[PDB]
């Protein structure tokens, strides 16, 4: 390494890649909720018909 | 009442027939009650 | 990672990376509660498809008329503020009112023709004007596609 | 405690867009509303929580009692952030909703948070506070707001309510500056809060 | 009375298309019907239906049932149905179009 305070720098690298998995899941599960409303209203047609 | 007057196609030996009725509707019936099946053979007029 | 690392020992002091993390712990509770409500929100949705389709699969099962259908000549789809028919009725402002949706009208075995609403799961590409559907028995609704009919003296060629 | 109702009242304010925690107080509230439901529930099971808001400019109920946390989040997305708490109508709205339960086994607990400069009037702000200890409610005013820059007009309210009861009212003041909203108010009674029989 | 119907078509067990939800015929067949389903991923398929035409002249989709066992049943075979659902009880001789063929037997 070129620091020893880098060692600290491994603990923030990996947060960092939490952080970013995180902003991947919201945009993940609005697409899945996107999904469920598709096959909610395919089968609402069904109890209206 | 009434006797519903069929027409028996066929017996089979297992106490049943098949009428088909001048009304359309075939039935597969049961030979039950008062009945010889020695006087039941095709082209008899049967009371249902 | 492109912040944070021997890069950015290089680039920034790194004081400033140690106050950037606690900063990254600041956001990552901000998206930690966003993400713990759409999971909730999938919860309830979920059983509100098995409400919906539990439905149908009684409707499903045994025994439901076999008919041909007549032709679909449509009406326009709902979605307007006057009717949403393609033939002119009398007084203004319908959309339900006994302005109808898409119509499909079938010709029964039992001898007859019923103009009914189409099923809104079965798509005018799974309907021809000549093709052989289900329609459940009890109340005429189109039930499921089939294959054409055939007579027992057909399928005793194969 | 434990067996014991809670409701949740939620200052919208635009004193709550402010730079105070990070990222803005109306974010910190967020953290906040969950730690306390997460506190009671943890606790013992049998212990429901639910979130009016003071959003439009009369209050409306969110979510009625729940062991969902899921519920009264997804009911705080749901907000108006220019809209006016009043107290006076806040309080009570809150007994009325405390008397809406689907069980009468759960102690009595208001946690009203406080956003805004408080400009109720003094006077009959004594005779709610009065009226709540006929009814064995106590209220927990968390103060953030009013401390800031206004008189401290509702601590002498707290010390109208305290008489022999099975939960009794309690103040507790939560810096404004920061320091996290959030682990302030946890650091602080909210599930050995006594009576004062 | 068990009404006297008529094979016109036997659908097997896989391929299906009774739910049409996420399966065609118009298009499809596959060899499944439900085991393609997303909407919440369940099985609500039964194995063999079967396409009567009734001598009323009246078509009816069929089954099987508590004890009638689905290697029985055969093209242009006269089956008996339940005058109210239909749902087959007792399978019974081929054909019955002939009649005057039983007073030729000697």
């Amino acid at each position: 390494e070129q620091e020893a305070h880098n060692k600290a720098l491994n603990q923030f690298k990996r947060k960092l890649l939490e952080h970013r998995r995180y902003d991947d899941q919201l945009k993940q599960r609005r697409q899945n909720i996107r999904d469920l409303e598709k096959l909610y209203d395919k089968t609402e047609n069904d109890i209206k018909a | 009442n009434p006797l519903s007057i069929g027409t028996l196609e066929e017996i089979i030996d297992d106490d049943h027939a098949i009428v088909t009725s001048p009304t359309m509707p075939d039935y597969y019936v049961s030979i039950l009650s008062f009945v010889d099946k020695e006087l039941l053979e095709p082209g008899c007029s049967v009371l249902l | 990672g492109d912040d944070e690392l021997d890069q950015e020992i290089l680039n920034l002091s790194t004081q400033e990376l140690q106050t950037r993390a606690k900063l990254l712990d600041n956001e990552i509770r901000i998206f930690r509660s966003e993400l713990q409500r759409l999971s909730h929100e999938n919860n309830v949705m979920l059983e509100k498809i098995k409400d919906n389709k539990e439905k149908i699969k009684n409707n499903r099962q045994l025994p439901y008329l076999v008919a041909n259908v007549v032709e679909v000549m449509d009406m326009n789809e709902i979605e307007d503020k006057e009717n949403s028919e393609s033939t002119t009725q009398g007084g203004n402002v319908n959309l339900d009112n006994t302005a109808v949706g898409k119509a499909a009208v079938v010709k029964t075995s039992s001898r007859q023709t019923v103009f009914l609403p189409m099923v809104g799961l079965v798509d005018p590409d799974k309907l021809k004007p000549n093709d052989l559907v289900g329609v459940n028995k009890d109340s005429y609704l189109i039930l499921d596609t089939l294959p054409s009919e055939f007579d027992s003296r057909v399928k005793a060629m194969e | 405690m434990v067996l014991e109702a809670t409701v949740l009242v939620i200052d919208n304010s635009e004193y709550s867009r402010n730079g105070d925690f990070p990222r803005t107080r109306f974010e910190a509230q967020i953290d906040s509303v969950e730690f306390i439901f997460q506190a009671k529930r943890n606790s013992n099971p049998e212990n429901t929580v639910g979130l009016i808001s003071g959003a439009g400019a009369n209050p409306r109920v969110l979510s009625t009692f729940t062991a969902e946390f899921g519920k009264i989040l997804a009911g705080l997305h749901d907000t108006q952030i220019e809209g006016k708490l009043h107290m006076a109508t806040a309080l009570q709205i809150a007994q009325l909703t405390l008397k809406h339960r689907q069980n009468k086994v759960q102690h009595q607990r208001i946690v009203a948070f406080v956003c805004s400069p408080i400009s109720d009037s003094r006077d009959e702000l004594i005779r709610l506070a009065k009226t709540l200890k006929k009814n064995n409610v106590a209220v927990d005013i968390i103060n953030f707001g009013e401390i800031e820059q206004n008189t401290e007009l509702l601590d002498e309210f707290i010390a109208a309510v305290n008489n022999p009861q099975e939960e009794t009212s309690h103040l507790l003041t939560v810096t404004p500056g920061p320091r996290l909203l959030y682990e302030n108010i946890a650091s602080s009674p909210i599930i050995l809060e006594e009576g004062s029989s | 009375p068990l009404q006297v119907a008529r094979c016109t078509k036997i659908i097997k067990g896989n391929g299906e298309s009774d739910e049409t939800t996420t399966d065609n015929n118009n298009s499809g067949n596959s060899n499944s019907n439900s085991n393609q389903q997303s909407t919440d991923a369940d099985e609500d398929d039964e194995d063999a239906k079967y396409v009567i035409n009734l001598k009323q002249i009246a078509k009816f989709v069929v089954g099987l049932g508590e004890r009638v066992s689905p290697t029985d049943i055969e093209e242009g075979m006269r089956v008996g149905v339940d005058r109210s659902k239909y749902n087959i009880e007792l399978p019974l001789p081929p054909r019955i179009d002939p009649s005057v063929t039983m007073m030729t037997v000697e």
